[PDB]
RNA sequence: CAUGGCCGUUCUUAGUUGGUGGAGUGAUUUGUCUGCUUAAUUGCGAUAACGAACGAGACCUUAACCUACUAAAUAGUGGUGCUA
RNA sequence: AACUCCGUCGUGCUGGGGAUAGAGCAUUGUAAUUAUUGCUCUUCAACGAGGAAUUCCUAGUAAGCGCAAGUCAUCAGCUUGCGU
């Protein structure tokens, strides 16, 4: 029951695709930045935001 | 200056709280010794901190716990909740690190939540049953 | 330049690595476990070193760490926007620092222990006295600053004291605390600048960061002096004080450089048993030794690795 | 005083209710939309939130000093220890119980259905809203009841955000046939949102970077 | 043992067993082994407690349950039939009775006694339902080694709680007198009776 | 200077706090011991009404609550401050009382 | 069984509908789908559709953690006096 | 409150169960008879685990156990919550 939503995938891939060379492959120094290069009203939210972009960056280094 | 640590341990809706300082070995429970925190078939619930690790760590420091809410199984389990946490955090602050890691090892292979409380916590009532879960009888004619 | 074993006892990524030059055997270590462990090093091959005090008290993850050079007192940097001064014996905290609006990345102090600078990711730099008050805000980077240097200054004690500062805006800035203002600036880094650190002598600037790439600088001639590739995202950096050599943390592992003449000293890759190649365990902070024959390195395995010099024949 | 603060809180809710009731029926005429006590030593105060103040305030200070005796007379409170203000509205084509109330007064004046309802829900997009909704419901034309709603724009109806940009009004017309049933909901946008939430909760906005320049010319500046 | 004197006196006999071997109330899990394979890896007797009370989360997984000892699987089956249910204090008593009373009858280990009650009295070949339309014909499956532990203490503590129902024998006389009846063969206990009738009986739709 | 107490009382959070915040700084705008805002536990009322008019349905249940909090700081000043500062922080939704002794 | 409002229920589920384009004389249809996945018309994808809206989610309340910040004779703790 | 310890009972519809009924003393109320309710002594019924059927429930849950509130002047074998 881990499925992200459009809410969350749509936001992420529009966050690489502009700000690809400042984010790192580890969570706790994305969601620092995810408050600086975005605005998301909730703090559950954008660790969700955080967390898919971290994961895509995993396999974006890898292909 | 007298070097103590004061700690808490919890079960339930109860709140020990221990005074671990530098003595010479009394471990009181509200007052009276350990010997006597009496539902007396769980009288070796608050008997493992002291006998996990041994019995000769107890005999520079002095304990001194007070109970309060829950029940008289839930208060049990919350003495050896503040017992085993107050003798692991005495030896982070007075002496080796080194032997912290040693208790803290033995308290957690054994862990019936001797260091860290468990997050079972009672689920609300709701309308239509007597119960979180349970409903009513429904008769249907 | 080999290892005879590790040390256990952190649970995150060891963030930052920081010896004193009075005790060479006392190895203070801040981690991502919010925790600061002082160890005292034995030189076994099973156990190089135990630990002894650990100082908990942060509320987040502890980026940077320092110690004095006696080694009595310890700062730590924390992303829960403070910094603490703890006695490195009976661990206590004497005085906390408040005043960032944002995680505080780095901490120095400098050898008189009078100020202490700390870089942030509120932008801002500020300096502090011993007793908890904040001289000045030296403001003036555009992102987060990635972290702080406090240069050593040359002999007999002439009173100029200069820090410098890497930021993720891709600038170097050398600063005078003697009037609070910007003395230098350098250009010339294309990426976010991760670590940087100088000489020991107080002359070379090395800084490195995303793109796989060392610059040297020279604060005295105020030129810079060439730059090298490593091919892989830089996350700490530290110059060998006797030896004349550059060490980098690498995400592939510690590759050291010698200066004169320009080679390659040793490219340094644990054996990790378990892990795939992607998954590959690396170093994120690098403390040569105060008698210049041991290297340390904090890994993200939550594991500190030592290796001290040896020649060969 | 010497009355609990669980009591006093409560009471003055109710004593608020009594007088919105007093000023929907009493002021029916004239726009009402709201009222607000301040209770202040020295004179509690009574702000009246309706369009037509000029008429809220008769002749030569007539029909608000009837009603500040009204007040005290019915809320036994001391002579000059209330004063009623009247502010007119902020954007009344916004407010969901003035529409209703527009609504509402608009079919006693014998308007047709669909045209006075049309000309309801194109006033409040015209009012920078960003959705509303007009549901009418009763015997409209025959003796068996239907409910016809009339609707533009969006709204959102599931969670809090229904409490932060949802306006509801609900009122009893009472026609020859019977009793018609007028709601009207108004989804303010929240970009001209004053205070607290200022967007949807889902609603994410990325800063647009800005580019750099590749070389950035290795070099140093000096002072 | 070289005692240790403190200024609470804790008694003598309590840390004289105890400080080198977490025992039993007094009882060994040393020499205690499971002698039917297919019930090893669950029967747990092989981290020692001290009373048979322990709050412990085995049902937010499948096969946590293995992991509880047996002896506070026996304890937490007393507690049936409704005005027994939540008096766990009153089921470690009966327990503690009961190990008491079992080495007397015989001198061996009570927790030895208890695992050769376990892996008799579990049944071997179970019948299934198959309904089809109408008759309903059964059929003989197997049975897992978890449930064979599962219902191998559910016969037996229903066969102590109906032999000392309406009786002057205790209820920790009557759990002694199954389990011991039990560790042979004996089919004087109810769950012996049980387990070969319902072993029969797929015998007999195989 | 006299000893003084004030009492805060509302159901806003965020009409309140700052009220009191603008006590405790126009208390150290002219220094003067605090005894700041000590926060009472938050009181909440509940009534608990069925669902409807008359019983056709499923016996439905609502609950409704209304939040009381409460904080009072302990102030002694001089007589002539008291009334400015008693006076100027008054805001709607927060009723304050001032206890002379 | 003339109505309003409120409520229950269909309905402990995932469902519903415009705009433009395509198919059909038309009622209607596609979008809103073979497959896999999810608690979910949740997604990956496929694609005569594209771009959307409500519902789900997001949201709010509450229960768990904080030896961190802000301080409390209307909450405590320790020492100190006096005293059994 | 269940619970815990020590003792009395001892397989007997018995010291289980407490329906039905008699006599008195009080309390609320303008008023208690068709017993408001509480207490004291006496009376000591069926019921020996409940057929076909059928309800609720997956973890601090089921079940046991009481407590506060609503209704209220008096009446809780009900409900809404709460903890053990």
């Amino acid at each position: 029951g881990r499925v992200r939503t459009k809410t969350v995938k749509r936001a992420s891939k529009a966050l690489i695709e502009r700000y690809y060379p400042k984010l790192t492959l580890d969570f706790q120094t994305n969601k620092r930045l995810c408050d600086e290069i975005a605005t998301i009203q909730s703090k559950r939210l954008r660790n969700k935001i955080a967390g898919y972009t971290t994961h895509l960056m995993k396999r974006i280094q890898k292909g | 200056a007298v070097p103590s640590v004061q700690t808490f341990g919890k079960k339930k809706s109860a709140t020990a709280v221990a005074h671990v300082k530098a003595g010479k070995g009394l471990i009181k429970v509200n007052g009276s010794p350990i010997t006597l925190v009496e539902p007396e078939i769980l009288r070796f619930k608050v008997y493992e901190p002291l006998l996990l690790v041994g019995l000769d760590k107890f005999s520079n420091i002095d304990i001194r716990v007070r109970v309060t809410g829950g029940g008289h199984v839930s208060q049990v389990y919350a003495i050896r909740q503040a017992i085993a946490k107050g003798l692991v955090a005495y030896h982070q602050k007075y002496v080796d690190e080194q032997s912290k890691n040693e208790l803290k090892k033995a308290f957690t292979s054994y862990d019936r939540t001797l260091l860290i409380a468990d997050s079972r916590r009672p689920e609300p009532k709701k309308f239509g049953g007597k119960g979180a879960r349970s409903r009513f009888q429904k008769s249907y004619r | 330049l080999v290892l005879r074993g590790t040390l256990e006892g952190h649970n995150g990524w060891v963030t930052s690595l920081a010896t004193s030059a009075g005790q060479p055997n006392l190895l203070l270590s801040a981690s991502r476990d919010k925790t600061l462990i002082s160890w005292k090093l034995t030189g076994d091959d099973q156990k190089f070193g135990v630990p002894v005090r650990s100082f908990k008290g942060h509320s987040h993850i502890v980026q940077d760490c320092t110690l004095t050079a006696d080694g009595a007192y310890a700062l730590s940097a924390s992303w829960d926007k403070t910094l603490r001064l703890w006695d490195v014996a009976t661990g206590e905290t004497y005085q906390r620092f408040v005043g960032h609006k944002s995680d505080v990345m780095s901490v120095d102090i400098d050898k008189k222990a009078s100020m202490i600078i700390s870089g942030s990711r509120d932008k801002t730099i500020k300096v502090w006295t011993i007793k908890g008050q904040c001289l000045a805000t030296l403001l003036g980077h555009n992102d987060w600053v990635s972290q702080v240097r406090v240069v050593p200054n040359e002999a007999a004690d002439d009173d100029s004291v200069t820090i410098i500062s890497a930021g993720n805006d891709k600038m170097v800035k050398a600063w005078n605390l003697n009037q609070f203002q910007i003395e230098a600036d350098f250009i010339g880094h294309n990426s976010n600048i991760n670590t940087l650190t100088a000489s020991p002598d107080g002359t070379l600037i090395a800084s490195a960061g995303k793109d796989g790439e060392i610059m040297l600088w020279n604060l005295a001639a105020k030129k810079a002096m060439y730059t090298l590739s490593a091919q892989d995202e830089v996350f700490s950096l530290a110059f060998s004080p006797n030896r004349y050599w550059l060490a980098a943390a690498t995400a592939t592992g510690i590759k050291v450089f010698s200066l004169d003449p320009q080679y390659l000293v040793d490219d340094l890759r644990p054996e990790f048993a378990g892990y795939s190649k992607a998954a590959e365990p690396h170093a994120v902070s690098l403390a040569w030794s105060a008698d210049g024959q041991t290297l340390f390195a904090g890994y993200t395995d939550n594991v500190i690795r030592v290796w001290q010099v040896m020649t060969a024949n | 005083a010497l009355i609990s603060k669980k009591r006093k809180l409560v009471a003055d809710g109710v004593f608020y209710a009594e007088l919105n009731e007093f000023f929907t029926r009493e002021l029916a005429e004239e726009g009402y939309s709201g009222v607000e006590v301040r209770v202040t030593p020295t004179k509690t105060e009574v702000i009246i939130r309706a369009t037509r103040t000029q008429d809220v305030l008769g002749e030569n200070g007539r029909r608000i000093n009837e009603l500040t005796l009204l007040v005290q007379k019915r809320f036994k409170y001391a002579p000059g220890t209330i004063v009623l203000y009247a502010e007119r509205v902020q954007d009344r084509g916004l407010s969901a119980v003035a529409q209703a109330e527009s609504m509402k007064f608009k079919l006693l004046n014998g308007l047709a259905i669909r045209r006075a309802a049309y000309g309801v829900v194109r006033y409040v997009m015209e009012s920078g809203a960003k959705g509303c909704e007009v549901v009418v419901s009763g015997k409209l034309r025959a003796a068996r009841a239907k409910a016809m709603k009339f609707a533009d724009g969006f709204l959102i109806h599931s969670g809090q955000p229904v409490n932060d940009f949802i306006d509801t009004a609900t009122r009893h017309v009472l026609m020859r046939q019977g009793v018609l049933g007028i709601k009207v909901k108004i989804m303010r946008d929240p970009a001209k949102s004053r205070t607290g939430p200022k967007a949807l909760p889902d609603a994410v906005t990325i800063i647009e970077p800005k580019e750099e320049e590749p070389i950035l010319a290795p070099s140093v500046k000096d002072y | 043992f070289t005692p240790v004197v403190l200024a609470t006196p804790i008694p003598e006999e309590v840390q004289q067993a105890q400080t080198e071997i977490k025992l039993f109330n007094k009882w060994s899990f040393e020499e205690v082994e499971v002698k039917d394979a297919s019930l090893v890896d669950y029967v747990q007797v092989r981290q020692p407690i001290f009373v048979a009370h322990t709050a412990g989360r085995y049902a937010n997984k499948r096969f946590r349950k293995a992991q509880c000892p047996i002896i506070e699987r026996l304890t937490n089956s007393l507690m049936m039939n409704g005005r027994n249910n939540g008096k766990k204090l009153k089921a470690v008593r009966i327990i503690k009775h009961t190990l008491d009373i079992i080495n007397v009858l015989t001198d061996q280990n009570p927790i030895q006694v208890v695992v050769d009650a376990i892996t008799n009295t579990g049944p071997r070949e179970d019948t299934t339902r198959v309904g089809g339309g109408g008759a309903a014909r059964r059929q003989a499956v197997d049975v897992s080694p978890l449930r064979r532990v599962n219902q191998a203490i559910a016969l037996l503590t229903i066969g102590a709680r109906e032999a000392a129902f309406r009786n002057i024998k205790t209820i920790a006389e009557t759990l002694a007198e199954e389990l011991i009846n039990a560790a042979k063969g004996s089919s004087t206990s109810y769950a012996i009776k049980k387990k070969d009738e319902l072993e029969r009986v797929a015998k007999s739709n195989r | 200077i006299i000893k003084i107490r004030i009492t805060l009382t509302s159901t806003k959070v965020k009409q309140l706090e700052n009220v009191s915040s603008n006590i405790v700084k126009n208390a150290e705008q002219h220094n003067l011991v605090k005894k700041g805002p000590v926060r009472l536990p938050t009181k909440v009322l509940k009534i608990s009404t069925r669902k409807t008019p008359n019983g056709e349905g499923s016996k439905t249940w609502e609950t409704y609550e209304m939040r009381i909090h409460k904080r009072y700081i302990d102030l002694e000043a001089p007589v002539q401050i008291v009334k400015r500062i008693t006076q100027i922080t008054i805001e709607p939704g927060v009723d304050v009382e001032v206890v002379v002794a």
